[PDB]
DNA sequence: GCAGATATCACTCAGCACGA
DNA sequence: TCGTGCTGAGTGATATCTGCTTTGGGTGGGTGGGTGGGTTGAGGCAAT
């Protein structure tokens, strides 16, 4: 038994491009890793389980041309409906031609190609090594929740569940709220708390996280 | 490798029917016979199977019958002793209580260490024996199950096995009417009493 | 040049009979 | 009653001697080297 890409990313972030081109075996076995951080194989001679505690980042593009928002998301790529549900955050990025937008995009890429730094001077980009140090320090910390924020989270989950009671008509509503969504909200709130380096998660973190789950479906399902 | 234990399968639907055909003999004869490349011998596979499956669609639709929603050949579903159906209905109170229960992580229960000893002792020493009262009403229960109509002899054997198993829990050497009543109660309420 | 299996030769010891 | 010179016998150390490869196979390697050689065919199983 030889491990694949996922196992090499244990205790790290695996990095996948062209997520559409997976075969049937990976299409079915990626569910194991996403749900339970382990790969289990019981083939001819090997009946062991591979330990892979790796978060997954994936991307995909239409094979021929551009996306068609009118058509369902599953109508342009081969990924099954079940797979897209497990992802905590799902983003649909669109490229709509427009003179104003392309002007600034070209100017920014151009300033980078000229001087290798940002055009805007409102903020100074953070140094790479310092940012990595901050990320390590944040990942060291371990926050906790409380009843006060728990009430807010449960009320928000109730509202989300009720909302999906009407959205079930659309066949592309694989983002239908489920307890997994509640756990994802908790996870994002804890992430925001970690960035603050604090130990007690406050209402601010949970409200921010709920915005990132909202803006990731609304803007990428309605458009 | 699970001889005497309990095998666990996660994605039963996402399995080619070529491999599923192996389980036909395991659940029926509790043995596997291999004859190929000069090896002709049988290996005991006296193990219990615990499998799970997901609906064809994103969820379970109550309207269509069971044989359509879950996939799997209709005959295979009959082999299983019990076939449960758990669905995540949407409610203003069930969801509230579930959310309050899965968020506390951030009504006493026996310690697992003692529970394992309990089950081991029950599995080793006790050996229930059916009584006449059990048979008198087991015939009735099986014939009633078949009358309302899927229901085959495997269901009666499942009732026998479940009645014997429940008696094991209470450490009794005789299976009483109450235990078989509980077994039949469990069977009707698994598929669910529409 | 080096280790191992083998056979060769030389030296020294316990018994023996006689003479003191 | 007894003391000692001559003899056969048996080890100890030492002299010559053969041998110093050896061997089919990958948990003996390739800084040991090809003038030391290694030349299948059916059946089972994963991928698909």
């Amino acid at each position: 038994l030889e491990g694949g890409a996922l196992v090499l990313a244990d205790n790290g972030i695996c990095c996948i491009d062209e997520f559409d081109k997976m075969d049937e075996s990976d299409r079915t076995a990626i569910h194991e890793v996403m749900e339970q951080q382990t790969i289990s194989i019981s083939k001819a001679g090997i009946n062991t389980t591979l330990n892979a505690r790796t978060s997954i980042l994936a991307a995909a593009n239409p094979l021929y041309g551009r996306y068609n928002p009118r058509l369902s998301p599953l109508d342009n790529i081969n990924l099954p409906a079940a797979l897209l549900s497990r992802f905590d955050i799902l983003f649909l990025m669109l490229d709509i031609p427009s003179r104003d937008d392309d002007e600034k995009l070209a100017e920014h890429v151009t300033y980078v190609h000229m001087h290798n730094k940002q055009p805007d001077l409102d903020f100074t980009p953070v140094e790479p090594s310092k940012m990595r140090e901050y990320i390590a320090y944040a990942k060291t910390k371990r926050p906790v929740m409380s009843e006060a924020v728990n009430d807010y989270v449960v009320q928000a989950y109730i509202r989300l569940r009720q909302d999906s009671k009407r959205e079930m008509d659309s066949k592309f509503s694989f983002g239908q709220a489920t307890p997994r969504t509640l756990l994802g909200i908790i996870r994002l709130s804890q992430a925001l708390a970690k960035l603050r380096l604090a130990d007690m998660v406050d209402i601010d973190d949970v409200e921010e996280a709920l915005r990132l789950v909202r803006v990731s479906k609304e803007s990428l399902y309605q458009e | 490798l699970s001889d005497g234990g309990v095998c666990c399968i996660d994605e039963f639907d996402k399995m080619s029917d070529s491999t599923r055909s192996v389980l036909h003999e395991v659940m029926e004869q509790q043995t596997i016979s291999i004859a190929k490349a000069g090896i002709i011998t049988t290996l005991n596979a006296r193990s219990s199977i615990l499998a799970s499956a997901n609906p064809i669609g994103s969820r379970y639709n109550p309207n269509l019958p069971v044989t359509e929603n879950i996939d799997l050949p209709p005959p295979l579903l009959s082999r299983f002793d019990l076939v449960y159906l758990v669905l995540d209905k949407v409610d203003e109170k069930n969801d509230r209580e579930l959310a309050k229960h899965l968020t506390n992580l951030y009504d006493d229960v026996l310690p697992v260490e003692f529970l394992t000893m309990y089950i081991s002792y029950a599995k080793e020493h006790i050996h229930p024996i059916i009584t006449e009262a059990a048979k008198t009403e087991l015939v009735r229960a099986y014939v009633g199950m078949r009358k309302m109509g899927t229901a085959t002899t495997r269901q009666l054997e499942s009732m026998i096995r479940l009645a014997e198993a429940h008696a094991k829990m209470k450490l009794k050497n005789v299976v009483e009417l109450e235990d078989v009543q509980e077994a039949v109660r469990l069977i009707r309420s698994a598929i669910k009493d529409y």
